[PDB]
């Protein structure tokens, strides 16, 4: 287990992905250039998961940039880490998919795989242990959604037994950019239940409601949203970029996870929270950190984790910090709120300590938890697409691309079905 | 690279056409001989080898007066001969001379054109029609053209820029039955259509530009400013586009409730000097009101199914969101209960562009409001009303019924407006 | 036998992914073929 594959698909996909990239490399210590000017040898002990090293002294981002729409491309080259990336590594068409979830899975999404497969199929056989992959995009789009749940089952049918990791941003009605997005994710959430192992649920109502109720952002921009994701990406992939005992690799993080096979999204959570601008700020300590993890507050899916139950929780502080008080923090935290934590999984909360902090903080902490909570984002979804679907509202944009209204049907009933089996683990109990 | 063929049909239509590439080439900076001293304005201009900039539209008239003028004028050097199309006899007013008689004379000549021009782009996105629902070409032609497109294009957007008729403009008694057969038609073949009612026009002229008697010059002047708006996002790059599709997208939740309302703010007299400049809010404000509308209808009596707020100049997001924020807590605006999502917001950096020695005041920011209300069902309404009043005598039913048109044709696409109108209602009832 | 049993069991599962996964590239071929015969057919239509 070393290479990880990374694929951006979409506006969304590509924008989150770029901003991976430029967060991952300074944390990394590499400039825009792929050169190394870091001083720390952690730095590169694990520089091999996500990089490769190319002739010399210099790191190539081990990532597919891919699109139907030519633009989106042009303005990641355009942009501070934009040379970092391989030429060949950009796969785009001419003709978008107009926000349409068909058109990137069926028509258009369908005459492009063949090339970015070709393009991830160089990347894999280059590597030493493939570990899998791992895929950036939204779920209300046409190209990230449609065509990159297209990409996962291509991959999934080539690489059956590599993990397949996604960071999947949900729509909201608060920074919408089309009707049909309850259509696109609902279709998508279909996909993502029968073929990732693990998936990031990075809510758009969330990190809205953060930057306008947290931030005070009067009117949030995708670079203020953008600014918190990438902020929840480099936390999450912490313990698969540098050393250290837990969770470190893709299928340890599923194994430690994912208890039932469809339970494998994963609601994302950061400490301290700030703005682009926020270059104060002076605070944080370790037990203000660890009570941010039941705070519905600092959640990037927009659900209250004490209306659940975690199932198992991944918890990763970074700076220099007391690995004692940590530790004491995280046991009183169990025990105070023994009521949301499920009784029939021992020792589910699993901590780790880094002592490289992100940019910007001297100390932060990271939650990734598989909670019962997590239904309230798919109710949402169900809500919003039964609104829309009981009177076939905008159907013929998708049934005009050669769909079955019997598909929109059965993504619905899957995603409700998924609702139904995190209530069912919620209500469970060590009666044994 | 994402190409627009413009097709301009009829006196309506073609003069409408000749304001639209006027505004145009001032937007774009482009002299009236092609030459020019972005790079979107590429899906509407098509370059020679000589860098002159050329329309990449068909201009189509049954009779030659109108294109004559077009070949003669100022605008002379701007399109190529071949794309300036005329016939020799006119529809006479009469759809079924437009459609059958006169018109299957030219229709093989104006495709091989059009297929010229689809030659030429690498993208194609599809076609914009000009036309009046009225005269004989602009409703006859139009959906004999619209329907050879369908079958040539396969599935191509088509979009329309349809001129609703006025009695104060009126050169027809027979208009409303040439807007009902073209309506039918062109129905099954369109995927957006544009309705601009000549009264809407002639009163905004008379009330915001102090226009006594306004003449085609004055509403043309005014029309253009409207499509350029739509048009825009196609031609520039700015920080909020939307493509053919996704106008399509957002403003159409069934195949045939596929006809936004238009309203434009400001319209500001060339005179004065005191009455500017309005402010995001002011203008935002502005498309709410009936008498900025392009079609006369009461959106208060009917539901919005979708909103798309299009901004030109001197906008920035945050005084949009704040100005739409004011307008929902005004309750009169209502929704259908199957849609959440109402505004789509678009902001493009060019502040409007005004013709010289024009009626239009020069504004630093400008807004166009798309918006699918049951409301416009009104306009149809009308429209099948002056019809039945007619044909129940079968008044001037002759002159079709010579031409080899049948009198079903006419049951037929009235029962079709019938449904159309049952559709509106069908629409705005919750489930 | 209790090692290449699990070499057997280990092929039955993944034989069947890629069945599941053969049936949904099937899906993708008809919904695509079917999104040009109607197209195909609404111009057969159209012209007689
Ligand atoms: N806004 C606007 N409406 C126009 C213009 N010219 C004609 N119309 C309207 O269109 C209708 C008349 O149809 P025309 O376009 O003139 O006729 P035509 O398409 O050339 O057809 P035929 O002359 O019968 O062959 C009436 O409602 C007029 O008010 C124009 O330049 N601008
Ligand atoms: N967080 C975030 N969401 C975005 C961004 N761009 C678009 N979105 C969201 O993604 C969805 C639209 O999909 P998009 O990725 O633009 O379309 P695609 O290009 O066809 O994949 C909506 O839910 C948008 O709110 C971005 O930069 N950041
Ligand atoms: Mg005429």
């Amino acid at each position: 287990m070393r290479e990880i594959v990374h694929i951006q698909a979409g506006q969304c996909g590509n924008q989150i992905g770029a901003k991976f990239w430029e967060v991952i490399s300074d944390e990394h210590g590499i400039d825009p250039t792929g050169s190394y000017h870091g001083d720390s040898d952690l730095q590169l002990e694990r520089i091999n998961v996500y990089y490769n090293e190319a002739t010399g002294n210099k790191y190539v981002p081990r990532a597919i940039l891919v699109d139907l729409e030519p633009g989106t491309m042009d303005s990641v080259r355009s942009g501070p880490f934009g040379q970092i990336f391989r030429p060949d590594n950009f796969v785009f068409g001419q003709s978008g998919a107009g926000n349409n979830w068909a058109k990137g899975h069926y028509t258009e999404g369908a005459e492009l795989v063949d090339s970015v497969l070709d393009v991830v199929r160089k990347e894999s056989e280059s590597c030493d242990c493939l570990q899998g992959f791992q895929l950036t995009h939204s779920l209300g789009g046409g190209t990230g959604s449609g065509m990159g749940t297209l990409l996962i089952s291509k991959i999934r049918e080539e690489y059956p037994d590599r993990i397949m990791n996604t960071f999947s941003v949900m729509p909201s009605p608060k920074v919408s950019d089309t009707v049909v997005e309850p259509y696109n994710a609902t279709l998508s959430v279909h996909q993502l239940v029968e073929n990732t192992d693990e998936t990031y649920s990075i809510d758009n109502e969330a990190l809205y409601d953060i930057c306008f109720r947290t931030l005070k952002l009067t009117t949030p921009t995708y670079g203020d949203l953008n600014h918190l994701v990438s902020a929840t990406m480099s936390g999450v992939t912490t313990c698969l970029r540098f050393p250290g005992q837990l969770n470190a690799d893709l299928r340890k993080l599923a194994v430690n996870m994912v208890p039932f096979p469809r339970l494998h999204f994963f609601m994302p959570g950061f400490a301290p929270l700030t703005s682009r601008g926020s270059q104060q700020y002076r605070a944080l300590t370790v037990p203000e950190l660890t009570q941010q993890m039941f705070d519905s507050k600092n959640m990037m899916a927009a659900c209250d984790p004490r209306h659940g139950r975690y199932l198992t929780v991944a918890a990763i502080f970074r700076g220099r910090m007391s690995m004692k008080e940590v530790d004491e923090q995280m046991l009183n935290v169990q025990n105070k709120n023994s009521s949301y934590f499920v009784e029939w999984i021992p020792n589910n909360v699993k901590t780790a300590v880094c002592d490289i902090p992100p940019r910007g903080l001297k100390m932060s902490a990271t939650f990734i938890g598989n909670s019962t909570a997590i239904q309230e984002l798919f109710k949402r979804i169900s809500e919003q697409f039964t609104a829309m679907f009981r009177r076939k509202a905008f159907l013929h944009w998708y049934t005009g691309e050669g769909m079955d209204e019997m598909e929109f049907t059965e993504a619905e009933s899957n995603m409700n079905d998924l609702v139904s089996e995190y209530q069912q683990y919620q209500d469970a109990t060590a009666d044994e | 690279m994402r190409e627009c063929i413009s097709i301009h049909v009829g006196q309506a239509g073609v003069q409408i056409g000749n304001a639209c590439w006027e505004l145009y080439c001032l937007e774009h900076g482009i002299q009236p001989d092609g030459q020019m001293p972005d790079d979107s304005f590429n899906t509407f201009f098509s370059e020679t080898g000589a860098g002159k900039h050329v329309p990449r539209a068909v201009f189509v008239d049954l009779e030659p007066t109108v294109i004559d003028e077009v070949r003669t004028g100022t605008y002379r050097q701007l399109f190529h001969p071949e794309q300036l199309i005329t016939g020799k006899e006119d529809a006479a007013n009469n759809y079924a001379r437009g459609h059958y008689t006169i018109g299957k004379e030219i229709i093989d000549l104006v495709l091989d054109r059009i297929r010229k021009l689809a030659d030429q782009c690498t993208g194609l996105q599809g076609f914009l029609v000009f036309h009046s629902f009225g005269g004989g070409t602009g409703s006859g032609f139009t959906s004999l053209l619209m329907e050879r497109l369908s079958v040539d294009y396969g599935k191509k957007s088509k979009l329309e820029f349809s001129i609703y008729p006025a009695p104060q403009v009126s050169t027809a008694v027979v208009e409303p039955y040439n807007s009902i057969l073209t309506t039918h038609t062109t129905l099954e073949h369109s995927d957006c259509a544009f309705m601009v009612d000549n009264e809407a026009i002639y009163d905004i002229c008379r009330r915001n530009l102090d226009i006594e008697r306004p003449t085609y010059t004055n509403l043309n002047r005014l029309i253009s400013q409207i499509v350029s708006s739509i048009t825009a996002s196609l031609r520039f790059d700015g920080a909020l586009n939307v493509d053919l599709t996704e106008f399509q997208t957002n403003l159409v939740p069934y195949p045939r409730i596929h006809f936004p309302l238009a309203t434009y703010a400001p319209v500001i007299s060339a005179e004065k000097a005191y009455h500017e400049q309005l402010s995001v809010a002011e203008i935002t404000n502005a498309c709410f009101e009936p008498a900025n509308q392009m079609v006369k209808c009461d959106p208060r009596h009917g539901k919005y199914m979708a909103c798309c707020l299009l901004y030109r100049g001197d906008v920035v997001p945050k005084d949009v969101n704040a100005a739409i924020a004011t307008i929902k807590t005004k309750r009169s605006i209502q929704f259908v209960d199957w849609c959440p999502t109402g505004f789509k917001v678009g902001i493009n950096y060019q502040p409007p562009t005004v013709v010289p020695g024009g009626d239009l005041a020069k504004v630093q920011r400008a807004v166009c409001m798309l918006s699918n209300t049951t409301a416009i069902a009104e306009a149809w309404a009308r429209l099948d009303h002056k019809f039945d009043l007619m044909y129940a005598k079968r008044a001037f039913v002759h002159w079709y019924v010579g031409e080899g048109m049948e009198e079903g044709e006419f049951s037929e696409a009235r029962e079709d407006m019938a449904a159309l109108e049952k559709d509106y209602e069908e629409v705005g009832v919750d489930s | 036998k209790k090692l290449e049993a699990a070499e057997e069991r280990r092929k039955y599962q993944e034989a069947e992914l890629l069945k599941h996964l053969a049936e949904k590239r099937e899906h993708e071929r008809e919904v695509i073929q079917r999104a040009i015969e109607e197209n195909n057919n609404w111009i057969k239509m159209a012209k007689e």
